[PDB]
C-alpha cells in the first residue's frame, strides 16, 4: 500500500506438497492497482 | 478454495475506513467502507 | 468558486481538518473525527478543556 495506491503482485503455481511452503524459485506479474487512499497498518485473512 | 480474501485496515471497527478484499463463490468483491468488522469473521458452506 | 460556494449568511457546509498528532502522508485522507487535546491529560466523551 505506497500512497493510497495499493498493489497487488500475484502467482499461482499447481504443486503436490502435502505440509510445507514449497521450496524453489517464482516471480509475481503485478495484476491491479487500487486507488485506495487509506491508512493500511493490520490485516487478517478470511477462510471458509 | 478454502482462504479466500484478506481485511485491512488500522482500526477495523467504523472509527476509520479499512478495506475488505472478499473472493465469494459468484463473484470477488473489493469495497472501501467505515467497516464494522465481527471479532472473528469468516464464509460458511453448506457441505453435501 | 465566489459564485458556487458562496452564501449571503455564510456556507458553513465546507470544513477543514484544524487539528492532527502530527503531519498525513502523500494522497492520504484523514476523516477521523475523535476528539483532539491540545494539553498534557488525556481527554474522552464529547468535550473538555
Ligand atoms: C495508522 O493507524 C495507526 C494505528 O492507529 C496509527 O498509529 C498511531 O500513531 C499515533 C501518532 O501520534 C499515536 O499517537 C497512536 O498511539 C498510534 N496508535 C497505535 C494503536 O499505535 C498511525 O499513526 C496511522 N498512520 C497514519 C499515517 O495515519
Ligand atoms: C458475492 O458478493 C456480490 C457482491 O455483493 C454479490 O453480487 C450481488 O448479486 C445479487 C444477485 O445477483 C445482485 O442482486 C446484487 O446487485 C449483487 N451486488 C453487487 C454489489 O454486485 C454476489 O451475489 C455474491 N455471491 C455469492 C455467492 O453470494
Amino acid at each position: 500500500n505506497i500512497d493510497g495506491y495499493f498493489k497487488i503482485y500475484s502467482k499461482h503455481t499447481p504443486i503436490n506438497l502435502v505440509r510445507d511452503l514449497p521450496q524453489g524459485f517464482s516471480a509475481l506479474e503485478p495484476l491491479v492497482d487500487l486507488p485506495i487512499g487509506i491508512n493500511i497498518t493490520r490485516f487478517q485473512t478470511l477462510l471458509a | 478454495n478454502i482462504i479466500r480474501g484478506w481485511i485491512f485496515g488500522t482500526t477495523l471497527d467504523s472509527k476509520t475506513q479499512s478495506l475488505l478484499i472478499v473472493n465469494n463463490a459468484t463473484n470477488v468483491v473489493i469495497k472501501v467502507c467505515e467497516f464494522q468488522f465481527c471479532n472473528d469473521p469468516f464464509l460458511g458452506v453448506y457441505y453435501h | 468558486s465566489n459564485n458556487l460556494d458562496s452564501k449571503v449568511g455564510g456556507n458553513y457546509n465546507y470544513l477543514y481538518r484544524l487539528f492532527r498528532k502530527s503531519n498525513l502522508k502523500p494522497f492520504e485522507r484523514d476523516i477521523s473525527t475523535e476528539i483532539y487535546q491540545a494539553g498534557s491529560t488525556p481527554c474522552n466523551g464529547v468535550e473538555g478543556f
